[PDB]
């Protein structure tokens, strides 16, 4: 009912802009400060901006200012954040957030009572690149045995996100799909794993399927004994 | 600016247990304090404000406590649905500050990894450039040390690491460790080995194949 609908991220080089936008229903928008707060990807929680329900004061953390506007309109309900001379140290996900009123009482400084799902914004001077999807092999020291350990090695892509499944969504028990890592060259890697049992391999064919949807990317991997 | 400082940093616990977490700060917010709970993928969710004031529709079992300087959250009864990360929040002044947070983990016995190395394929290899994976799998607690090493060479800067959250099933982690050598590099050096520090083991697991067919 009462929600915060938030929208404008995307992928953006250094030194650009973004106008990023939280529309309001459900409640009396006019009546309520609102703020602006990022987290980057395995960070905190850090507020950036702040506006009141007047439009009339604003604050700002030292991070953006000088650099970043938050503004709002009534009319539209909607809070905005001008974001400009964008760097990599602003790639976070954004919230709009409201403060909880005390009793009727409408107060800026409060604890934050509704957020926006987040919207993302990623600052980067690389361009959108498919992943190079290469096998991880089970391997052996005898012939036979107990569980044996394949995968998928998903290499040099951008931006996020990327989706593996194993043998179109058959396979499930034992995997691990491993979070990625940002790479000095701008480009995000990462590794999927499974469990197998040693009497699986050569009887049982494991495929590696990954998905890129920004560049429209499509794999399917075997991956086998060497 | 006014900080804040939660601690512990985490805590392992289960089901039942009483959870007690910490928030200081540099200066007096009389009562201005926050409490936040976080789940992946998810926006932070209000539990307490005023120091002690619960949010419509939190359960009784958090509580929170303190003024001036000190404050605690408590979770009397820890449910499965707590597993989360918990933030606290000073409105006294702008700028407005989050503390550090606290990650309340599912506790349970220790696990020691299998520890599994994959060469780089030859696929990759005609590109110029090599990676080599490290695999340990399903180990608890989430404390681990990998160390690469070529030629008994205990290498430094060419490797990342990456780590699952815990196992919907059976509360583990999983680390995945990716050594990134040249080509050239990789040609000229025969033994590549994967060490693993955790306390499940008595001594450290290497696993190690040699270039070739090897």
């Amino acid at each position: 009912q009462v929600q915060l609908v938030e929208s404008g991220g995307g992928v953006v080089q250094p030194g650009r802009s973004l106008r990023l936008s939280c529309a309001a229903s459900g409640f009396p928008f006019s009546s309520y400060g609102m703020h602006w707060v990022r987290q980057a990807p395995g960070k905190g929680l850090e507020w950036v901006a702040g506006v009141s329900y007047d439009g009339s004061y604003k604050y700002y953390a030292d991070s953006v200012k000088g650099r970043f506007t938050i503004s709002r309109d009534s009319s539209k309900s909607t809070l905005y954040l001008q974001m400009n001379s964008l760097r990599p140290e602003d790639t976070a996900v954004y919230y709009c957030a409201r403060p909880s009123a005390i009793f009727g009482i409408y107060i800026i400084l409060n604890g934050l009572d509704v957020w926006g799902q987040g919207t993302t914004v990623t600052v980067s001077s690389a361009s959108t690149k498919g992943p190079s999807v290469f096998p991880l092999a089970p391997s052996s020291k005898s012939t036979s045995g107990g569980t044996a350990a394949l995968g998928c090695l998903v290499k040099d892509y951008f931006p996020e996100p990327v989706t593996v499944s194993w043998n179109s969504g058959a396979l499930t028990s034992g995997v691990h799909t491993f979070p990625a890592v940002l790479q000095s060259s701008g480009l995000y890697s990462l590794s999927s794993v499974v469990t197998v049992p040693s009497s699986s391999l050569g009887t049982q064919t494991y495929i590696c399927n990954v998905n890129h949807k920004p560049s429209n990317t499509k794999v399917d991997k075997k991956v086998e004994p060497k | 600016e006014i900080v804040l400082t939660q601690s512990p940093s985490s805590v392992s616990a289960s089901v039942g247990d009483r959870v007690t977490i910490t928030c200081r700060a540099t200066q007096g917010i009389s009562s201005w304090l926050a409490w936040y709970q976080q789940k992946p993928g998810k926006p932070p969710k209000l539990l307490i404000f005023g120091a002690s004031s619960l949010q419509s529709g939190v359960p009784s079992r958090f509580s929170g406590s303190g003024s001036g300087t000190d404050f605690t959250l408590t979770i009397s009864s820890l449910q499965p649905e707590d597993f989360a990360t918990y933030f606290c929040q000073q409105a006294h002044s702008f700028p407005l500050t989050f503390g550090g947070g606290t990650k309340v983990e599912i506790k349970r016995t220790v696990a020691a990894p299998s520890v599994f190395i994959f060469p780089p394929s030859d696929e990759q290899l005609k590109s110029g450039t090599a990676s080599v994976v490290c695999l340990l799998n399903n180990f608890y607690p989430r404390e681990a040390k990998v160390q690469w090493k070529v030629d008994n060479a205990l290498q430094s800067g060419n490797s990342q690491e990456s780590v699952t959250e815990q196992d919907s099933k059976d509360s583990t982690y999983s680390l995945s460790s990716t050594l990134t050598l040249s080509k050239a590099d990789y040609e000229k050096h025969k033994v590549y080995a994967c060490e693993v520090t955790h306390q499940g083991l008595s001594s450290p697991v290497t696993k190690s194949f040699n270039r070739g067919e090897c």
